[PDB]
């Protein structure tokens, strides 16, 4: 019940070597730890990963940082829909054609959903590669001019939809035969389309009124943006954007949506709520 | 994927065996 | 009825009593009438005030609480808060944005049952049903004797009182504690007490001071062999002597084990660690600011990460494996726990009587033709003969055998000659038997020599005679055989057979005979003469009516034949295997309640004395002057007598064990024994305590191990021990001490590698909190390592032959030298457990980066990783990940830490095997623990590949290249120890052994 002593000399008196021989093991250790991890590091092509199949049917996130997937806000209150405007306010600001910026560093595109710009190879030989841009102005009574915060809806919202950027990832359209959206505006060729729901084609209580936005008024994305090509060869790209006001002529009432995304090279996970798809609870409590 | 999961199952099952002919290697 | 240290320490001292009054100063002091009892009406009237006859076993605490005072031991409390913090939590998830997560909850009921499990396990261990009493409860009898108002009645045992009538007759036990006022004839089987079995006189004679020592005292448990008694009880079951002991006995806390006293105490540092890191990292937990159920979800990981579960109650199997070994070598083990004892031992204390010996009295020599011949007292025949060759030996063969009265029980040619059941004595069967044995039949010769007349053996004239009808074709017919005392067997002889040939015993021989008596005698043997006439012609034709009441024929100048001498000897093992146990640098003593003479003889036989060494009383007689004259310290070896222990003092005593090295405690109360033993342990030591008669119980039974003789010993002895010699050999004892020091080194390996693993799964939930990084090892996946892989590897072990002659190491030292050590936790924590996670990291790095979170981009993310609504997070390309798709990475990097954790295990289940020996010098010989391995590893596969681990376990399919990442790991962690050990080997005394060397 004594460390100590005198009869012993204490626990060790040194101590020093049980000690100090222990840096030098923990240290050369260290080393040995940082070596490994940096050999280990000559190392995944600093362009591209090394497996991707991890991230495959990339899903559909959005721009309302979802509490539980949900936005709940009155008309009234304008703090209200504060955490919706400031969020969105933080993401589209990267936008302002303020910072997009001459032929360089990107370069204006069609108007028009146009082809595949296969910008090169994944190779360091071109540099900051160029980056085919979009302007804020796709956006269906979705911006104007305002103050520190943009005019959003006080009035039935608005909810903007985006896709999930892969490194290399081509999408390849439905053909025209038995999707949901019937051929009334099917852009074959170059757009992926994005068809909201209640729950399923089964009765839900469709209690929306679904209207749509983007490039060219088409309700998906234009294959004149992929491959992207890194955050390295091309830092300052920009994703699609294709937002899908709500205008419904109901309110004070909780229905789930879900906005999918189809494609051959669109799938889904049952477990991933959000794997090539979409699911969010909505209501207006004027 | 499909053919890693029936490559594991194998010199798997070569090794609950090849540890029961070392066990039964006298007892 | 006051504590313990007065209701049960007063039952040591040793009795007082009352054979010592005269017959009309008992008469008062009971009012018991005599020529005729008690009444009856006084009877069951002193039944009343005095209360029924008979003992009262200890109550028994039940197959409940027996149980779960085990469901808290030491890593069980941790064990069970993790799985209350569980079922805490997932409430708290039950409450908040819905969380139906099958997760935690599972925790908390997986866990709390490996809890119970873990119990069990170290259950069937702590175990000791010790049903002592009834086993003494047994010696008292149905009926007793009683006389009252003048009838003789029998009745119920347990109806005789403190006061009445009783007679013992013969073959039937003795009811009460007797004083004998009448008696006839009466011998009586003192061996519950003595410890032998040749019965003593019972009279009336007062003779003696010490009530166990006077012939009029009778005694509970103990039976009348022959003859008849009667007595005044003085004593009335639990009050006797007997049953003063039986309580004494089944009254003793069997208490620590030697081993168990080591759990207790790796547990008190582990569960240290365990704490002292879980709350540093839960203050500061949410000190940062995690949620709360944010740190009471990362407590249920620092728990189980830190408390061994495996290892608890790999233990109690690595025991119940050299147990259930052992046995096979004939030696039963009653008691897990014990399995270890018996290694961990400095001192043993055996019984002389029937444990060191045969309990069997038997020729030991011999004294024909003027030579000494020696005869094999083995029991199985060992040994050499000794003649035959000689006529002298026919002869003195057929006096031996011819006057004895003694046959075999029927129904016993089966059996070996020795091991057959007699109908005769001490002395008359050992000889019976010497003969049958070497000299063909008895059943026969003696019907050739028909005996016509015989004197059997009487008091007074100390010899014993039959004449028979010798049959020769010539043929003196009528041959006079007689034995007896010897030296008063000369003086009715006058002639010395000598190869054949009588002669006259002129001086030349009663010198050389009296030169031989001593010699032989003072090998503490009975010895006995033998000696016979062949009756002249003429004197007596064939008709001779020859008397026995009037004398009628000589008794003088008959011939002399030879000597023989009796003993009780050790059995085979017993000396060579005695001084095995000191190669082993144990203590042996004798604790015998014998006689002091044969005690120090046989002593100095098994070996306990060894030659040339010398006692007090030894040497004054080698100096001829008087003994409170000799300087004691000059003496190595001696024998005390249980009657100056009787009045010796603990300290006086401790003084007698500090100072010398060969003991012999004689003639030893049962109480006596314990108070040796007791004293034996009052300085630290671990003492095993041998025996067979209910005479030992308290010893065999406060031993730290107690073993007891299989066949030889009594329901009690062994029901009061641990291990059970079930073929009475004493060699596994030396068998039993050596596979019990290898217990212990085996089990330090065992844990050792369990621990080492340890150090890997504490470090994730540490960094978890330090790096705000995504959790590379999960709670539930931790539970896959100890119960899982390292179950089976470990087991493996206790398994491992030796790495040099243990039993030429003194004996290990409770105090010091512990089971688990600064030096081990030293390596199994500070070294090869850190250098098993610098391994188990790496892979998870590789894991991410190889999947695109290169290293950096990890310092965060948790926080906004964990976050089931950020669907689109940045990994270092820009790639956006989901939840489930981030996720489905790091149970991904779970499943192959869980690997890199495995496969350094390979190189640590490789170097937990030795702890001095290169690997190349010791080899891979342990065809179970290669087992191990492929198990192991083959198990972690499956429990990634099958179809389900992923949806049950977190567990997913892995990539060829994923599996060898730790292996530069293993192979480090590998040599590191390899070149330890060398150094060591190199400098014995150097730093690295101080700091290595478990
Ligand atoms: C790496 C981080 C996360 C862990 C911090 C724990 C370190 C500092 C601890 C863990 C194990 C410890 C060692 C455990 C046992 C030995 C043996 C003894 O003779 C002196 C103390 C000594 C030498 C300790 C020194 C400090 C030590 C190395
Ligand atoms: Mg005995
Ligand atoms: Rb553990
Ligand atoms: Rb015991
Ligand atoms: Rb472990």
């Amino acid at each position: 019940n004594s460390e100590k002593k005198e009869f012993l000399g204490r626990t060790g008196g040194s101590w020093f070597k049980i000690l100090l021989f222990y840096v030098i093991f923990y240290g050369c250790l260290a080393g040995i730890f940082i070596g490994t991890i940096q050999v280990m590091l000559l190392t995944i092509s600093e362009f591209k990963p090394t497996y991707q199949d991890r991230v495959a049917p990339p899903g559909l996130t959005q721009i309302p940082q979802s509490q539980k997937t949900e936005i709940s806000f009155r008309p009234n209150d304008p703090q209200s829909y504060e955490s919706y405007v400031v969020s969105i306010v933080r993401f589209l600001e990267k936008y302002k054609d303020l910072a997009q910026k001459d032929d360089m560093i990107f370069e204006d595109c069609g108007n028009v959903p146009s082809e595949l710009k296969e910008r090169g190879e994944y190779n360091n030989e071109r540099g900051e590669r160029k980056v085919c841009r979009s302007r804020l102005e796709w956006l269906g009574n979705c911006s104007g001019l305002n103050d520190e915060t943009y005019g959003y809806k006080d009035g039935k919202p608005c909810v903007i939809i985006k896709l999930n950027r892969v490194l290399g990832f081509k999408p390849k359209p439905p053909k025209n035969e038995s999707l949901e959206t019937y051929p009334v505006m099917k852009y074959n060729p170059y757009v992926l389309p994005v068809h909201c729901t209640g729950k399923r084609d089964e009765d839900k209580e469709k209690v929306g009124t679904m209207e749509y936005f983007g490039l060219g008024g088409y309700p998906g994305f234009p294959l004149q943006y992929y491959p992207y090509y890194g955050k390295l060869l091309q830092p300052k790209y920009l994703q699609p954007l294709m937002a899908v006001q709500f205008t419904n002529l109901t309110m004070d009432t909780e229905i789930r949506i879900e906005c999918k995304a189809y494609g051959e090279n669109i799938g889904y996970s049952e477990k991933d709520r959000f794997q090539g798809r979409f699911d969010v609870k909505i209501e207006v409590k004027s | 994927y499909e053919t890693v999961r029936n490559g594991g199952l194998i010199f798997a099952a070569l090794a609950f065996i090849v540890g029961l002919i070392i066990l039964l290697s006298k007892r | 009825a006051k504590k313990e240290r007065d209701m049960d320490e007063l039952k040591k001292e040793v009795s007082m009593d009352d054979h010592k009054l005269s017959l009309d100063e008992l008469h008062r002091k009971y009012g018991t009438d005599l020529s005729r009892g008690l009444t009856p009406a006084r009877a069951a009237e002193i039944l009343a005030r005095d209360g029924p006859n008979a003992l009262t076993p200890p109550p028994t605490t039940p197959e409940w609480v027996k149980f779960c005072r085990q469901l808290f031991g030491g890593f069980s409390m941790l064990l069970w808060i993790g799985a209350i913090l569980c079922f805490l939590a997932y409430g708290i998830q039950a409450a908040t944005e819905e969380e139906p997560q099958n997760d935690n909850l599972y925790l908390g009921v997986v866990l709390s049952a490996v809890v119970i499990i873990t119990g069990c396990f170290s259950y069937y261990q702590e175990a000791k049903s010790s049903k002592i009493m009834e086993s003494f409860k047994n010696m008292v009898p149905q009926q007793a004797l009683v006389i009252r108002n003048g009838e003789k009645m029998s009745i119920n045992a347990e109806e005789v009182v403190v006061g009445d009538l009783v007679e013992v007759k013969g073959g039937d036990r003795i009811p009460a504690d007797l004083r004998i006022i009448s008696a006839n004839g009466c011998k009586v089987d003192n061996s519950s007490l003595t410890g032998e079995s040749e019965p003593q006189t019972r009279s009336p004679d007062f003779t003696n001071e010490n009530p166990l020592e006077t012939r009029n005292i009778a005694f509970f448990s103990t039976n009348c062999v022959e003859g008849t008694a009667r007595g005044i009880v003085v004593y009335t079951g639990d009050r006797t002597v007997m049953g003063r002991i039986a309580t004494l006995a089944s009254g003793l806390e069997g208490g620590q084990t030697p081993i168990a006293a080591e759990i207790e105490h790796f547990i008190h540092i582990i569960t240290g660690v365990a704490v002292f890191l879980g709350v540093s990292f839960f203050i500061l937990s949410l000190i940062l600011e995690y949620t709360w159920l944010e740190a009471v979800i990362f407590l249920i990981g620092i728990i189980v990460a830190n408390v061994p579960e495996g290892l608890l109650a790999t233990v109690t199997v690595c025991l119940t494996l050299t147990a259930k070994r052992m046995a096979r070598k004939n030696c039963l083990v009653k008691n897990l726990e014990a399995v270890e004892t018996l290694g961990s031992t400095s001192t043993i204390c055996s019984d002389k009587t029937g444990t060191l010996t045969q309990n069997r009295m038997t020729v030991a020599h011999m004294w024909s033709d003027n030579q000494i011949h020696e005869a094999d007292t083995t029991e199985n025949q060992s040994g050499v003969s000794f003649d035959k060759t000689s006529a002298t030996w026919l002869a003195l063969s057929r006096i031996a055998g011819l006057c004895n009265r003694a046959v075999f029980q029927a129904n016993q040619e089966n059996l070996p000659i020795l091991k057959r059941a007699v109908a005769g004595d001490a002395s008359e069967s050992a000889l019976l038997k010497c003969i049958e044995l070497c000299c063909g039949s008895v059943k026969e010769m003696r019907e050739r020599y028909t005996k016509i007349v015989e004197i059997p053996f009487n008091s007074t004239n100390k010899y014993q005679l039959s004449i028979h009808k010798n049959p020769n074709t010539a043929e003196p017919r009528h041959l006079l055989v007689m034995k007896g005392a010897p030296e008063r067997i000369l003086d009715r002889c006058s002639s010395i057979l000598i190869h054949g040939k009588e002669q006259p015993l002129d001086e030349e021989l009663k010198d050389a005979f009296q030169n031989a008596y001593l010699e032989l005698g003072g090998l503490g043997e009975r010895v006995l003469g033998f000696c016979h006439l062949f009756l002249p012609d003429e004197q007596f034709p064939e008709g001779f009516q020859f008397d026995t009441d009037d004398v009628n024929f000589p008794l003088d100048n008959l011939c002399f034949v030879g000597l023989i001498s009796m003993i009780d000897p050790p059995r085979a093992a017993v000396p060579d295997a005695v001084g095995k146990c000191r190669s082993a640098g144990i203590k042996v003593i004798m604790v015998t309640g014998d006689h002091p003479i044969t005690a120090k003889a046989i002593a100095k036989g098994v070996g306990i004395i060894s030659e040339g060494n010398e006692t007090v009383e030894d040497i004054a007689a080698r100096l001829n002057i008087p003994v409170s004259q000799v300087n004691p310290r000059d003496a190595k070896a001696c024998v005390v007598h249980g009657s100056d222990l009787k009045d010796m003092t603990s300290e006086q005593l401790d003084d007698i064990l500090k100072y010398h090295t060969e003991i012999v405690f004689a003639r030893t109360s049962p109480q006596q024994k314990l108070i040796i033993v007791e004293g034996c342990q009052r300085q630290g030591a671990i003492v095993a305590v041998t025996g067979d008669g209910v005479n030992d119980s308290p010893a065999s039974k406060k031993a730290d191990i107690g073993v007891a003789m299989g066949i030889a010993g009594s329901d009690v002895s062994k029901q009061a021990a641990d291990m059970i010699l079930l073929d009475d050999n004493f060699a596994s004892i030396v068998t039993g001490v050596e596979e019990g020091r290898l217990i212990f080194d085996n089990l330090k390996k065992s844990i050792a590698y369990t621990l080492t693993s340890n150090i890997p799964e504490i470090t994730p939930f540490l960094i978890f909190i330090i790096a705000n990084i995504p959790l590379p090892l999960g709670t539930v996946t931790i539970l896959c390592i100890d119960l899982g892989t390292d179950m089976v590897p470990a087991i493996s072990l206790a398994y491992e032959q030796a790495e040099s002659d243990i039993m030429k190491r003194q004996p290990r030292n409770p105090k010091t030298d512990k089971l688990v050590n600064e030096q081990l936790i030293s390596m199994a924590y500070g070294q090869i457990g850190m250098i098993q996670a610098l391994g188990g990291f790496f892979t998870y790095f590789v894991i991410l980066a190889e999947n695109g979170f290169l290293p950096i981009h990890l310092l965060g993310l948790r926080v906004n990783w964990d976050d089931r609504w950020i669907n689109d997070v940045e990994d270092s390309y820009g790639q956006q990940w989901t939840y489930e798709q981030r996720k489905i990475v790091e149970f991904t990097c779970h499943t192959p830490f869980f690997v890199t954790i495995v496969v350094v295990q390979w190189a640590d289940l490789v170097i937990c095997k030795t702890r001095r020996n290169s690997v190349f010098q010791q080899g891979m010989k342990n065809k179970i623990l290669i087992f191990g391995l492929f198990e192991e590893t083959a198990l972690a596969a499956f429990l990634s590949y099958c179809p389900g681990m992923g949806v049950a376990l977190r567990m997913y399919p892995l990539k060829p290249t994923w599996w060898f990442c730790a292996f530069p790991y293993s192979l480090l962690i590998f040599v590191y120890d390899e070149v330890r050990k060398l150094i060591i080997r190199r400098r014995p005394g150097g730093w690295v052994e101080k700091e290595t060397y478990y």
